């Protein structure tokens, strides 16, 4: 860990990089709310 | 009072419970629970020495339901078996599960082919499916019954797990060189042939589908009157004929041949196993062995393999077979230079 | 054998020019069964 | 749910999408750089943790001393942040252009941005993006010659960041790499030994890109080009699609066999490095036990340590005989005419060389999904998986599927032209 | 399209995400035991 | 002053938290854009500024 | 002028085959491989696989029977280099260092590749879709993976995959003793793809056979076929969809013929897609799982999990694979 | 069958005094071993020099003696050939060679002690295995 003063955010930074994947997820929910077409 | 039950029972609902419905579900359910239960909660190191479940922390793969101890032979130790003496907990410690699963589970397979016969005389269809199903049932008995019978006991039968199956594979390679058996070879033929068919048939269809059948040009439609169906045999024919060189074009044959390949195969394979049950194998080529000993500058892949085996056997049999209690001194073990 | 190496390359490239020039081909181009655009 | 295929012709929405996924690519650039400088510990082999971009950043010799992890921490935080914000700068753009409204009917706009089937405009748009690569490429050149150097793993001592002078700009040398056998050690692009080749090899690209970007801008394709290629929108994907596949392969193989470009110091040792490293490690060990290396006779009669290569030089024996093509800074000083000098060997062998052998030999690219280090049989008490195996592995995969894509979309362009649509 | 209709694209998301939490565990859990391996 | 950065950041944090959730609903034509678009140039104006503050703080 | 007359030939039906631009390479290529290969198996002299001076001869004349083996891999010395004929000296040499291997391989892959192209191109001359091009791509890709990628990832064609029955087995064994595949999802999906295809190719053809047009000129003494001209086709899909649906449940059964045949080509192909990758992924050392230890921190007593007895066998074999060709303690490739 | 005090009641010096470690420590021993060792010393066997192990018995025959903690600590700071005639600091990890084995730079006296403890407690648990890899070989 070398972020110094920002120390505080390891958390959010740690679960951060996954979101690109979760984008795929909404995409299907978007579809569910729109009856799939 | 009879016919009624026939009907109530055979009543066409969501999940068809026929006359066979009585064997199938009680057995196919317990055979599943039996697995899942021990898989998640039982240890089999009193009987096998390894870790059986999740309770001890194996991964899904590792976890399994291990075979009884070799000291017991073929005694079906049911709960009221003179050996377990009715004490459940121990009945599990000893592996009384394996027997459970294989037996109930053997009948579930009996029920499932029966349920396949029922449905064909109610709907008025051909029994063929029920017959294709014999292959697996053969494979099953062949494996889990015939084989253990021929040998020292229940222990040597496949173990109910993932890895526990891979270990089976390997076991076979070392002591039986099952790969050299011709029967496993044919079996290996149909399974790979089943998948080769499944691709060409499915791809040919899909790709020879009738043009413009859908303006939007996607393909999610049909109907009963769609007698002709969505594709051409005439074009496939020529396609194949000019690419592969052959193409028997007669739909009825294509599908049946698709029954022959897979199923014909597994029957062999099962035969091949009734053979090993009696340590009767295809593990040697007298001709070669002979010239293999009178001459040291001669070697073939046949040979190189027989070497790996002994390695499998020497290293893997003392931990894998606790009952004889093998003690093998470092030096003794076969071993290539530097490794 | 150097005579062999040479012979090969001729053969090989020969059939290459037939692949390449068979596609760029102004003559046959991309002629299908349902529509010819020339 | 071919949703993304309904968008085909309404270029007003693609921009919205292309610039939306273009926002993820940059997002990842920050999310990962920051995730790394997060877990990252100084002075522990970059590669023994599990990093990938930082190593890239130190490749450009952005922040490092002679093969010394990092003296200056910061350089990475800059990258982590920048790209993470460029992800919003574009997330905004992609979203907007996706949702606020389509295109092609803006008169002054259609003059700046046209559509498909129009060879002269597609060509023009193409050249454009070509003028951009011509630049980015040349920027790399800047960062080595008049800027904070680049990391040369070669001569001497430690090869810290060094600035280049007069890159190999010879006209011949550059394409020679293109005309060489892609076999046994010699892969056209991979053969790149001298870092100076690499710089000069970039200068020529840009000039070639730019000289081309403008070319199509002004020119519409000739006849032969028109009668060979189709012009559907789907078909341009098939071109571009398969291009990337080849490259996936390209780079993958490029990854396994390092050129100074991928200094093994960050990335780790090369598959062969390990083996060759294991041979050398043991000459010494026994040399210290007074073993004579020249007269050694392995059970085969090939000498445990030294034998020849078909062209007759000396090479470490053992299966590591297949990696005598291997070259690195540690093994080289013992190299000389005719192969390895049996006299530098037993006389002039410095200690820091045994170290590298042992380290590499020790961190063999060999690993499993459980991150178990070493042979398939080891115990789970050692975690490691050479970045190279990670890059090579995942990237191979994509270069494959992607090819499956060249087939699927290019075969569907044959259905547009007249087939099934 | 929520006039106050009985949800389904919610049910589909509730469990779906729920499952991820159980499996997710199954991965965490796979760490607590092999971790003392030596 | 550690306090300003701990607030400037948390500042840019919360802004983004919102932005990313609002900006999308804002593009829901039947929910007035007049009101929603104001707030937009605000988060954007406010944000890019915070972006420069943090930076300058080092 | 002539040049035009040639192309027309190549392009359409020739009453035997279709030999388009793709088969312009495929036909002369696969021929050189066939011929060379057939002869190599009937007379090739011994070949020393691993550089060592211990030649292995798996040919008919030199004391083999069909299963015993065939065309053996190039030397480990030439291992990764390019070994053509011109590049060597006498053929007595060539024959010893595995020449036949490379020669046969490379031509075969190329022409193997083109056999695939040819499949598509025929589609373009017959206005049909381009799918078959894709389903072949699975095994092809796999061959390459086994015959190429690996030796490319490993450092020498030697130990690519022998062209004999027996050696196929060897390659397998050595392979899982070196990379432990069994426990790798990509080979797991592989068994899924295959055991899949078996279960489906039996299912389909089974049902398709049970729900036939019971009343079409079929008696108990004769059985004669259909032909495209036949409208209603062979079977009553309602009977099959009804059958299968009643065996498990409505959803379980397939409504239309597209979802049926698409499934048949989806399962197998995407299974091997992965396996072929599996190998290619373990070609650069990303070997399968390996849960070698589970403990009882009580004392730390190691408890053997079914998987360890798997490593016990994987072990015996590692030790003796390529006996006497190792001079150092740990294999690194 | 649990981890016991006796188990951790390990020899501290040549003469005859002993210290009984704790739970907390033991674990730090592993964690450290794996950190700058395992790679080269997996399961207590030298990869670079197979004919020399880390079993307890072989350590006592070293020069100077090494069946106890003080000896190991000395070794980790400064290295000693099995006989004690060469200074192998330019070859083996050593607090005196931090500059070359960066993994060492961070280490502290407390950590050496624990690492040493891990090496002496293990064999009581693993037995033959930790030696030449029995289960492992
Ligand atoms: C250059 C990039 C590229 C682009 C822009 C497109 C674009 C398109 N493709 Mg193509 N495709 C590509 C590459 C590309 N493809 C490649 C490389 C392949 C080979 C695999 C394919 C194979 C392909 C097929 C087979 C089909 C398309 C189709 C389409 C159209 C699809 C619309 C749709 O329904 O999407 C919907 C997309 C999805 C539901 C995505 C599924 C993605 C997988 C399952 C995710 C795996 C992620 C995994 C969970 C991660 C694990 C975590 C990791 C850390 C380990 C669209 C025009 C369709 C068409 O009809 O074309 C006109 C179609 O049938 N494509
Ligand atoms: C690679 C990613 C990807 C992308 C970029 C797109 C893009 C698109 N899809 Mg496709 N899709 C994908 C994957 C993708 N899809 C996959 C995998 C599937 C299969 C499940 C589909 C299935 C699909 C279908 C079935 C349909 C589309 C449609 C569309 C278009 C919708 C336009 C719109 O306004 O929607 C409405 C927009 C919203 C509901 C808003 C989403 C808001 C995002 C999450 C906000 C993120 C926050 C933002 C960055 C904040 C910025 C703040 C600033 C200060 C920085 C769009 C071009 C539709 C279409 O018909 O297109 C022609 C359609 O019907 N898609
Ligand atoms: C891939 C790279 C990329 C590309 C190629 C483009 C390309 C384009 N962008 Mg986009 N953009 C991008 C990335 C990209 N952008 C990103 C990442 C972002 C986020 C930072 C944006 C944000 C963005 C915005 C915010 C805007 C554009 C606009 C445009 C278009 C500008 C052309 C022009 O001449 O404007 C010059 C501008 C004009 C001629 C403006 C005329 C003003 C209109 C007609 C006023 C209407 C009001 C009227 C009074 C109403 C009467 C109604 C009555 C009821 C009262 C162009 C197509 C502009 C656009 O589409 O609008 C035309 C625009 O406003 N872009
Ligand atoms: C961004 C990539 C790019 C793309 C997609 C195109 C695409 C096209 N170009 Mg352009 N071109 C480019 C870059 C690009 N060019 C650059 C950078 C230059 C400057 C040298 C040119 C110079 C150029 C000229 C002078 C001409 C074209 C022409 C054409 C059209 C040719 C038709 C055809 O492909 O025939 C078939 C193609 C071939 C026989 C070539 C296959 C080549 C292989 C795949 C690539 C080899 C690359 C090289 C070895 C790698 C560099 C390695 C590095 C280490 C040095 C086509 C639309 C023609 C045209 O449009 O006419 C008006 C034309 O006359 N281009
Ligand atoms: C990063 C750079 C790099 C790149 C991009 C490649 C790329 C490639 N390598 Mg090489 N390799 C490298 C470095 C690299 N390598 C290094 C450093 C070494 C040192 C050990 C090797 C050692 C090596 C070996 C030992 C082998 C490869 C092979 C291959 C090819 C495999 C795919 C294939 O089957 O194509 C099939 C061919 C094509 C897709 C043709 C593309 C060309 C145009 C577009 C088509 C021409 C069409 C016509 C029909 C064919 C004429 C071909 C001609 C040779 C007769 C691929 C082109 C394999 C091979 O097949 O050799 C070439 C192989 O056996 N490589
Ligand atoms: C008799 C019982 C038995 C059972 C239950 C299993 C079960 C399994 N084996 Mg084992 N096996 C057995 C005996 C058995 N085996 C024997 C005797 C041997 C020889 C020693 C082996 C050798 C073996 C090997 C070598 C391997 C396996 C593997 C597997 C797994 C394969 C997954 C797969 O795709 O299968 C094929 C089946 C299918 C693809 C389909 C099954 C049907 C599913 C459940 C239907 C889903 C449909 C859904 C409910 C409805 C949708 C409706 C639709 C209309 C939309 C599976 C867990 C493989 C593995 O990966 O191990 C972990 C593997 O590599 N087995
Ligand atoms: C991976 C191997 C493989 C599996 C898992 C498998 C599975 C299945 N095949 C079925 C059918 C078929 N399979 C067929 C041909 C084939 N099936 C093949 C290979 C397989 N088939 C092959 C190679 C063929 C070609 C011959 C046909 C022709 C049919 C059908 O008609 C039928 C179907 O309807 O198709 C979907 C289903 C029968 C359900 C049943 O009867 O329950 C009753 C019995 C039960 C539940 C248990 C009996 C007890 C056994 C011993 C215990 C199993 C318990 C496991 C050990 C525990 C779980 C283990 C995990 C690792 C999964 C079932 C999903
Ligand atoms: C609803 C819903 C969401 C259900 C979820 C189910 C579920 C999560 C199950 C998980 C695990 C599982 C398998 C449990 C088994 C319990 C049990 C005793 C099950 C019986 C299972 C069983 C036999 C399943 C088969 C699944 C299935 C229908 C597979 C497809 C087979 C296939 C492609 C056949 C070919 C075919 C089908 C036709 O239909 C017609 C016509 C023709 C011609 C034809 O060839
Ligand atoms: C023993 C016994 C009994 C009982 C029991 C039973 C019968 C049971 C059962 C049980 C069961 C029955 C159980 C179960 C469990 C389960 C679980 C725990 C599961 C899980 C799952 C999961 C987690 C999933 C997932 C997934 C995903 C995510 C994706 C892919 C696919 C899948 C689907 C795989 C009695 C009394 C009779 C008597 C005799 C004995
Ligand atoms: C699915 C889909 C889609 C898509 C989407 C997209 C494409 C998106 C994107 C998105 C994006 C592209 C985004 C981005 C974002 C970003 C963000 C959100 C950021 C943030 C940041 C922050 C917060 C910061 C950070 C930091 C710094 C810089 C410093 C230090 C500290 C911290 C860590 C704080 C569409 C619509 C088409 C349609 C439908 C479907
Ligand atoms: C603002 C902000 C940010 C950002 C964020 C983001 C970018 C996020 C994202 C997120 C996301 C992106 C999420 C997602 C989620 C998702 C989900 C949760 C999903 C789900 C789904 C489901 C559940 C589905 C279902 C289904 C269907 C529909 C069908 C098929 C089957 C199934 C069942 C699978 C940060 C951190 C930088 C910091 C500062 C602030
Ligand atoms: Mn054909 O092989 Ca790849 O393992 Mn080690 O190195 Mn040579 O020994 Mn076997
Ligand atoms: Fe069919």
């Amino acid at each position: 860990k070398l972020p110094e003063a920002y120390a505080i955010f390891d958390p959010l930074v740690d679960v951060l990089p996954v979101i690109p994947v979760l984008f795929l997820a909404l995409a299907f929910v978007w579809q569910a709310a729109v009856g799939f077409r | 009072w009879f016919d009624i039950l026939d009907d109530w029972l055979k009543r066409d609902r969501f999940v068809f419970v026929g006359w066979s419905g009585i064997l199938l579900f009680p057995c196919a359910y317990l055979a599943l629970g039996g697995w899942l239960t021990g898989t998640t909660f039982v240890t089999s190191w009193y009987t096998h020495g390894l870790a059986s479940s999740y309770l001890e922390g194996c991964n899904f793969l590792t976890v399994a339901v291990s075979t009884p101890a070799n000291s017991m032979g073929h005694s079906l130790l049911l709960l009221w078996g003179p050996e377990a003496q009715g004490d459940f907990t121990r009945w599990c410690q000893l592996g009384g599960l394996w027997t459970f699963i294989a037996l109930h589970g053997a009948f579930g397979l009996i029920g499932f082919m029966l349920r396949q016969f029922e449905i064909a005389r109610l709907v008025g269809v051909r029994p063929y499916n029920a017959i294709a199903f014999s292959a697996p049932i053969a494979v099953f008995v062949s494996v889990f019954l015939i084989y253990p019978l021929g040998q020292s006991s229940w222990f040597f039968a496949p173990s109910f797990g993932v890895a526990a199956i891979f270990r089976f594979l390997l076991f076979f390679q070392g002591f039986h060189n099952w790969t050299l058996n011709p029967f496993h070879m044919m079996g290996v033929a149909g399974v790979l042939g089943g998948a080769l068919l499944c691709a060409i048939h499915g791809a040919t269809v899909e790709n020879t589908l009738f043009q413009d059948g859908e303006g939007a040009s996607t393909f999610r439609a049909f109907n009963p009157t769609q007698a002709e169906e969505t594709y051409s045999m005439v074009t496939a024919n020529r396609f194949w004929s000019q690419i592969f060189g052959i193409a028997f074009s007669n739909k009825r044959w294509l599908h049946f041949f698709m029954l022959f390949v897979p199923v014909t195969g597994l029957w062999m394979s099962a035969i091949g196993v009734v053979g090993l049950a009696l340590n009767l194998r295809s593990y040697d080529f007298i001709s070669q062995e002979i010239r293999a000993a009178e001459d040291p500058e001669f070697e073939t892949f046949y040979t190189k393999n027989l070497l790996l085996n002994e390695g499998i056997r020497a290293w893997m049999a003392p931990q894998d077979q606790p009952h004889e209690n093998f003690v093998f001194p470092e030096e003794v073990l076969p071993r290539g230079n530097a490794l | 054998m150097e005579t062999l190496k040479i012979t090969v390359y001729i053969v090989v490239t020969f059939f290459v020019l037939l692949f390449v020039f068979g596609f760029l081909s102004g003559d046959p181009a991309r002629n299908p069964k349902r529509k010819d655009l020339e | 749910w071919a949703g993304n295929a309904r968008l085909i012709n309404l270029s007003g929405k693609l921009l919205g999408a292309h610039v939306a996924h273009a926002g993820l690519i940059v997002f990842w650039a920050g999310a990962m750089t920051l995730f790394e400088l997060a877990h990252f510990i100084p002075e522990k082999p970059m590669y023994e943790q599990g990093l990938i971009l930082i190593p890239h950043i130190a490749t450009l010799g952005w922040g490092v001393g002679p093969g010394g992890e990092v003296v200056d921490t910061f350089p990475f935080f800059v990258v982590g942040v920048v790209h993470l914000i460029s992800s919003a700068v574009l997330g905004f753009g992609g979203v907007y252009h996706a949702i606020r409204g389509p295109e092609t009917l803006e008169e002054y706009s259609s003059f700046f941005g046209y559509d498909w089937k129009d060879k002269n405009k597609m060509t023009t748009i193409l050249g454009f993006h070509l003028i951009v690569l011509g630049i980015g490429a040349l920027l790399l050149v800047a960062k080595a010659m008049f800027f904070g150097g680049l990391y040369d793993t070669w001569a001497p001592g430690g090869g810290d960041v060094r600035v280049i002078t007069n890159p190999t700009l010879d006209p011949r040398v550059i394409f020679g790499y293109l005309l060489k056998s892609p076999f046994g050690g010699e892969g056209w692009i991979v053969s790149v030994n001298n870092l100076e080749d690499v710089v000069g090899g970039h200068i020529w690209i840009g000039l070639i890109c730019i000289a081309g970007g403008i070319w199509h801008i002004l020119t519409t394709p000739f006849g032969w080009a028109r009668r060979a290629f189709i012009w559907s929108g789907e078909a341009y994907l098939s071109y571009s699609l398969g291009a990337l596949s080849m490259m996936g392969f390209i780079a993958t193989c490029f990854v396994w066999f390092n050129n100074t470009v991928y200094p093994s110091e960050f990335y780790g040792p090369t598959g062969p490095e390990a083996s060759q490293a294991q041979a050398m490690t043991f000459l010494i060990r026994d040399q210290k036990l007074g073993a004579n290396v020249g007269s050694a006779q392995g059970p085969t009669g090939l000498g445990k340590y030294l034998m020849r290569s078909p062209t007759g030089e000396i090479i470490f024996g053992g299966e590591t005989m297949r990696f005598w093509d291997f070259r690195g800074p540690w093994l080289e000083p013992l190299r000389g005419p005719n192969g390895l000098d049996l006299n530098k060997i037993k006389n002039d062998i410095q200690p820091w060389q045994e170290r590298r052998a042992a380290e590499y030999m020790t961190h063999a690219p060999l690993g499993s999904l459980n991150s178990v280090g070493g042979v398939a049989t080891e115990i789970n008490s050692v975690n490691f998986v050479s970045p190279r195996s990670w890059l090579a592995t995942s990237h191979f995969v994509l270069a494959f599927f992607f090819l499956v894509g060249h087939l699927w979309h290019a075969g569907r362009a044959r259905a547009a032209a007249a087939g099934f649509e | 399209s929520e006039g106050g209709r009985i949800p389904l694209w919610i049910v589909a998301t509730v469990a779906g995400m729920g499952v991820i939490v159980i499996v997710g565990l199954f991965f965490y859990g796979a760490y607590a035991g092999l971790g003392s391996s030596l | 002053m550690t306090i300003l950065f701990q607030l400037a950041l948390a500042a840019l944090v919360i802004l983004s938290f919102v932005m990313v959730i609002g900006v999308p609903v804002a593009y829901a034509s039947p929910q007035d854009w007049d009101r929603s678009k104001q707030l937009i140039f605000l988060g954007s104006g406010l944000w890019i500024a915070l972006v420069l503050v943090v930076g300058v703080l080092n | 002028n002539l040049w035009e007359r040639f192309c027309n030939w190549v392009t359409s039906t020739d009453n035997r085959l279709y030999v388009g631009w793709f088969g312009v390479i495929m036909i002369p290529t696969l021929l050189a491989a066939t011929i060379c290969f057939v002869i190599a198996f009937i007379a090739a002299p011994p070949v020393d696989i691993d550089g060592i001076r211990e030649p292995v001869s798996g040919s008919l004349l030199y004391g083999n029977n069909i299963i015993t083996g065939a065309v053996v891999p190039s030397s480990n010395a030439i291992g990764l280099h390019f070994y053509p004929i011109w590049e060597a000296a006498s053929l007595d040499e060539w024959l010893y260092n595995g020449g036949p291997y490379q020669l046969i391989i490379f031509h075969f892959l190329l022409g193997a590749s083109c056999y695939m192209g040819r499949q598509w191109e025929l589609s373009y001359r017959l206005g049909m879709r381009p799918w078959i091009c894709v389903a072949y791509s699975a095994p092809l890709a796999s061959a390459f993976a086994v015959f190429l990628i690996y030796p490319i990832g490993q450092g020498s064609f030697s130990d690519g995959m022998p062209l004999g029955i027996s050696g196929t087995f060897n390659f397998m064994i050595v392979f899982q003793a070196e990379h432990n595949i069994l426990m790798h999802p990509f080979h797991q999906l592989g068994v899924a793809g295959v055991f899949g295809g078996a279960l489906f190719c039996a299912m389909h053809g089974s049902l398709v056979t049970s729900s036939l047009i019971r009343e079409t000129t079929e008696t108990e003494s004769a059985n004669y076929g259909y032909k495209f001209g036949q409208e209603e086709e062979t079977y009553n899909i309602v009977a099959a969809h009804g059958y299968f649906g009643r065996l498990i449940f409505q959803y379980a059964s397939f409504n239309n013929s597209r979802s049926l045949h698409f499934f048949l080509a989806a399962w197998p192909v995407v299974g091997v897609w992965f396996t072929a990758l599996g190998i290619s992924t373990m070609a650069f050392n990303l070997n399968g799982f390996n849960f070698n230890h589970s403990v009882i921190d009580a004392k730390g007593n190691v408890i053997n999990t079914w998987a360890d007895i798997i490593n016990r066998a994987n072990l015996g074999m590692e030790v003796m694979h390529e006996r006497n060709a190792h001079n150092f303690p740990l294999d690194l490739a | 069958a649990e981890l016991t005090p006796e188990v951790l009641t390990v020899p501290l010096n040549s003469e005859g005094k002993t210290i009984t470690l704790t739970e907390k420590q033991y674990l730090e021993g592993k964690r450290l071993f794996q950190y700058a060792c395992a790679s080269c010393h997996v399961g207590g066997i030298t990869k670079t020099n197979p004919s020399l192990d880390l079993r307890t018995e072989t350590l006592a025959l070293a020069t100077p003696p090494r069946d106890n903690i003080e000896g190991l600590v000395d070794y980790m700071k400064n290295p000693t050939t099995y006989d004690g005639e060469q200074e192998i600091a330019e070859v083996h990890p050593s607090l005196r060679s931090a500059d070359i084995f960066p993994k060492m730079r961070n280490l502290t006296e407390k950590d050496l002690v624990a690492i040493a403890g891990h090496i002496l407690v293990e064999p009581k648990i693993l037995g033959d295995k930790w030696g030449g890899g029995k289960v492992y070989y």
